[PDB]
RNA sequence: CCGGGCACUCUAACGGGACUGCCCGCGAAAGCGGGAGGAAGGAGGGGACGACGUCUGGUCAGCAUGGCCCUUACGGCCUGGGCGACACACGUGCUACAAUGCCCACUACAAAGCGAUGCCACCCGGCAACGGGGAGCUAAUCGCAAAAAGGUGGGCCCAGUUCGGAUUGGGGUCUGCAACCCGACCCCAUGAAGCCGGAAUCGCUAGUAAUCGCGGAUCAGCCAUGCCGCGGUGAAUACG
């Protein structure tokens, strides 16, 4: 049960809170960033190839 | 107290009782075993019976496999020995001058 | 039993003492003593026999204390465990009350470990 | 300490106010 | 360690007489970094020494200091099968750490209620012949008398 | 608990059915899956089936158990101790 | 006329103004000991001038920011050691050995993944 | 007379701050020269692996680089060649009074 | 605060700076020890960075994908329950057992971040959580904001206590369609165990450990005492 839980999540729901974020890459519904719309893994991943502009690794 | 995991596994309290009853032969050595951690496993050629166990004169870890699981759980106890009779024994060597 | 039943012990202050008593704890302290004007920090070896009775009557007829208070606290208890509901379930086995988990600790409603 | 709320010191440690810690 | 024997930090004098040995004995006191309460707790001891022996705090203090230093010390060796307490002597920097270290100790084993009492008092029974510090460096040294037969097995 | 400003909460279709029993001579037995819901006044008397999960628990209500909600009564887990 | 320093320590930054004088001593519009009011490190913030033998000789006055109180009081020192300098260039000598010239470069080490804080780790059981 | 750039590399952000300045500079008459903004900084951590192994991670950062220019003197000769204003993609220009 | 200014602090982009370069000495050499200069000295402190490979290590449940298996069901929607159970057992943590402490009142000193059905000044109601008004800020401007330890003053007087704050009764707040199972917070009352912990065992070499608070991601809310960060105060010791 992976897909149709990927349709129901962009389907607005009969609740206010039943609302919640899923991965806009991979469906994944943990551990999702607002400001990307992208999970923890994805996030890495496209950074990693440069196409999320600005983001760079940091180190300090 | 002894506690024992059947990983990806289901076991009886018989079972666990065998296990318990096994490692008893390891009270031979009059001991303590602290907190002694058995695991058994399926892999897909026998069982893999794990054991982690702490002495006051060290640690015990050993791994046992074969087809039938009381068997690997036996070879588990037969390393698990050779390796407490070494802490309780290895020490007494250096002693001459 | 001076104050009230419960004799609350001199060499301390008023305010210290009164919360040697089932229904009164730090914050009622604070109102009895300013609802009978008498100085929060004097020692109960030290109230004049006019202060004591006037500290006495206040406390006693504002507040259920001691013996009704814990006769209705157990009343509530009571009732939960008669009309059945899931609170008074948890009373009735002597497990927690307030949601909390099980599988480890709650070892203030259960008491020392069982061995098995 | 920390663990106690009805004290100043409870309420910092929670992040909350009220009438042992007012804001 | 291993490569290279440590370097010794060099603490800075103290703000209320100038000395090294002074601010060392503060840091001892200091607990959870709360070194103005540890000074205070020194400098308050320093008073009360004042007030109840009528000579310089500092004397008092490096006095008790000089009285609770170990001059041998028991130091286990295991040889062949058996652990042997072998007498060493205390080199000047463990001799310093052990008074500090000791002094401090045997102060809060008192019943005194105030922490500047404690030190205060400790330090004046150590300035003499008494307290359970200078017990401490006294044993030590009974002990290491008691193995002298050992200390050939000095390393 | 629920904030006084808003209502006591009971899921408008558990509040109808009590209703039209009461103004019609109750009672017949109320199934519902309203764990939710408040234990009104009018209910008091009646013998509603509360789903726990599995089964639906026929409680009767009665005066002292009021204000209250149907799942306390209908208790979810099944329990009857160790060894 | 006037002279200045700049004073550095782990997160504050003082600013010092030695004009000569009698000796007060002005920390952010407050008199140096009630600022430093029950703190037993605020001395050492003066002792760049008891070593060049400038102790009453001038007045001093301190702006200060960030940190905390013993991080600006070594600020400080570095502050008005660094206006002496200016004030008389063969000060650096017998106030340089005294290292009161330097910047303590000793600040917060930042806390990495998988630790407590910078250093302190994680408990486990290798049993 | 105001002028705010934001970008996501410092780089094109100060040279596209220097082809304003420089730009109604001599264009007639005063620029308050570009004063650098803090920067903020929108940190990401995330655990390197897909799957548990929780004390492994990699640092990311977005920093949202701010430039500041006054063109004092304006003169709407000025704002002319602005209006064609040959600026790089990564940053984003704002324009108040 | 205005006039005025960019000195200073700062903010943030670009440079310079340290190389055993200089000196003394050992050395064939590479280097080593000591010295000066210098903000910094011999990788200056920390970060990012992890070789051929190992563990038939981990993940088909993030994703991808070979092959096998299901096809009014091993697919899909809902409501409710469960994932929170509790004779027990282990791992990680929080708060403690008190006077170098606890409480109350007054008074200081940060950093990094976040913030337009967001952050909320200030006023009013409520003991309070919070509620009603309402300004400011597309935010070096307005706001979260108070930092806490500390400092000053006063109380407590060694007691299971003015230590500790578990457990439970009662009364409220707020989010949310909805807080029974199963939320956080406030208020009254209750006030447990615990008097420093057996065998055993963990961390840490300097701005470290210890201790003190602050922020963020996730997020309606929150079971965070977690995690990733931030500064305050600031040790002990290393013979080997
Ligand atoms: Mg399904
Ligand atoms: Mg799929
Ligand atoms: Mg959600
Ligand atoms: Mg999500
Ligand atoms: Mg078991
Ligand atoms: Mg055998
Ligand atoms: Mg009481
Ligand atoms: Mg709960
Ligand atoms: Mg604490
Ligand atoms: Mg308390
Ligand atoms: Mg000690
Ligand atoms: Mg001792
Ligand atoms: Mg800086
Ligand atoms: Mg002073
Ligand atoms: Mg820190
Ligand atoms: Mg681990
Ligand atoms: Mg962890
Ligand atoms: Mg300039
Ligand atoms: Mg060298
Ligand atoms: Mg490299
Ligand atoms: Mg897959
Ligand atoms: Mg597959
Ligand atoms: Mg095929
Ligand atoms: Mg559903
Ligand atoms: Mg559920
Ligand atoms: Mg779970
Ligand atoms: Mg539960
Ligand atoms: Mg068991
Ligand atoms: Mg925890
Ligand atoms: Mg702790
Ligand atoms: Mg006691
Ligand atoms: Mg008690
Ligand atoms: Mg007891
Ligand atoms: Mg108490
Ligand atoms: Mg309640
Ligand atoms: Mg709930
Ligand atoms: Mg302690
Ligand atoms: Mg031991
Ligand atoms: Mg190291
Ligand atoms: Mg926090
Ligand atoms: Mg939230
Ligand atoms: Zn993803």
């Amino acid at each position: 049960a992976r897909k149709a839980l990927i349709e129901k999540a962009k389907r607005t729901p009969k609740f206010k809170v039943r609302a919640y974020t899923r991965c806009v890459r991979c469906g994944r519904a943990r551990s999702v960033y607002r400001f990307f719309g992208l999970c923890r893994i994805c996030l890495r991943e496209l950074a990693h190839k440069g196409q999320l502009p600005g983001v760079r690794k940091a180190s300090w | 107290t002894m506690n024992i995991t059947s990983k990806q596994m289901e076991i009886t309290p018989a079972i666990r009782q065998h296990v318990a009853d096994r490692l008893a032969k390891l009270e031979k050595w009059q001991t303590h075993l602290i907190n002694p951690h058995i695991i058994l496993s399926k892999e897909p050629q026998g069982f893999v019976a794990d054991a982690t166990i702490n002495t006051p004169n060290g640690v015990l870890v050993a791994s046992g496999k074969h087809e039938d699981m009381y068997t690997a759980i036996n070879e588990l106890i037969n390393k698990l020995e050779r390796q407490l009779n070494k802490l309780q024994h290895k020490g007494e060597a250096r002693r001459a001058a | 039993a001076r104050i009230a039943g419960v004799e609350i012990p001199r060499n301390k202050r008023v305010d210290v003492a009164l919360t040697y008593i089932y229904g009164i704890g730090k914050a009622r302290a604070k109102e009895a003593l300013e609802k009978t004007g008498i100085n929060p920090a004097t020692r109960v070896k030290d109230l004049t026999e006019a202060e004591v009775v006037r500290l006495r009557e206040y406390v006693e007829n504002t507040w259920k204390l001691e013996g009704e208070l814990r006769a209705e606290v157990a009343a509530n208890i009571k009732r939960l465990m008669d009309i059945g509901c899931y609170r008074g379930l948890r009373h009735r086995r002597g497990l927690p009350v307030r949601g909390q988990r099980t599988r480890t600790n709650a070892r203030t409603r259960k008491g020392p470990r069982k061995t098995v | 300490g920390k663990g106690d709320r009805r004290t100043r010191r409870g309420k910092i440690w929670r992040g909350t106010y009220g009438k042992y810690r007012p804001r | 360690a291993r490569r290279r024997r440590a370097e010794v930090r060099q603490l800075q004098p103290d703000l209320v007489y100038g000395d090294v040995l002074v601010t060392a004995f503060i840091n001892k006191i200091m607990r959870d970094g709360k070194k103005n309460l540890a000074a205070r707790i020194f400098y308050d001891a320093c008073k009360i020494i004042q007030e109840k022996t009528g000579q310089e705090p500092l004397k008092v203090f490096k006095q008790a200091v000089e009285n609770v230093k170990p001059r041998m010390e028991v130091r286990s060796r295991r040889v062949g099968g058996a652990n042997y307490q072998v007498p060493m002597e205390v080199s000047p920097r463990r001799q310093q750490s052990l008074a500090l270290r000791w002094l401090v100790q045997a102060a809060n084993q008192r019943p005194e209620r105030r922490a500047a009492v404690r030190i205060a008092h400790e330090l004046m029974d150590a300035a003499e012949g008494k307290g359970g510090a200078v017990k401490k460096k006294e044993d030590v040294e009974r002990m290491a008398e008691a193995n002298r037969a050992y200390a050939h097995y000095r390393w | 608990p629920r904030s006084l400003k808003k209502g006591v909460f009971v899921d408008d279709h558990l509040l109808e059915k009590v209703l039209e029993l009461n103004a019609k001579g109750e009672k017949r037995l109320i199934k519902t899956w309203s764990r939710r819901s408040t234990i009104v006044p009018e209910m008091v008397g009646h013998t509603i089936a509360v789903y726990n999960g599995k089964q639906h628990v026929p409680v009767y209500i009665t005066e002292n158990m009021v204000g209250h909600k149907l799942g306390e009564f209908a208790p979810t887990r099944t329990y009857r101790g160790h060894g | 006329e006037q002279y200045y320093g700049t004073g550095r320590r782990k997160e504050a930054v003082a600013r010092v103004f030695l004009r000569p004088g009698n000796g007060k001593v002005t920390v952010n519009g407050q008199d140096f000991n009630e600022y430093f009011q029950g703190l037993v490190r605020a001395v050492a913030a003066l002792e760049p001038l008891r070593a060049v033998d400038a102790l009453g000789h001038f007045d001093a006055y301190i702006t200060v920011r960030g940190g905390g109180k013993s991080g600006q009081i070594d600020a400080i020192k570095l502050g008005i050691a660094r206006a002496l300098v200016q004030y008389n260039p063969d000060y650096r000598a017998k106030l340089k050995p005294l290292g009161f010239l330097t910047r303590d470069a000793r600040v917060v080490e930042r806390k990495k993944y998988g630790k407590h804080k910078a250093r302190r780790a994680p408990q486990y059981s290798k049993r | 007379i105001r002028i705010k750039l934001r970008g996501f590399d410092h780089k094109t952000l100060d040279a596209s701050a220097q082809k304003i300045v420089e730009a109604a500079r001599r264009s007639g008459a005063q620029v308050s020269g570009p004063i650098p903004l803090p920067t903020r900084v929108r940190r990401f951590t995330v655990i390197r692996g897909p799957f548990k192994h929780k004390d492994s991670r990699e640092h990311f950062e977005l920093r949202t680089h701010n430039r500041l220019v006054d063109i004092i003197n304006p003169n709407r000769k000025t704002i002319e060649q602005l209006m064609t204003l040959d600026l790089p993609t990564g940053v984003e220009i704002e324009i108040k009074t």
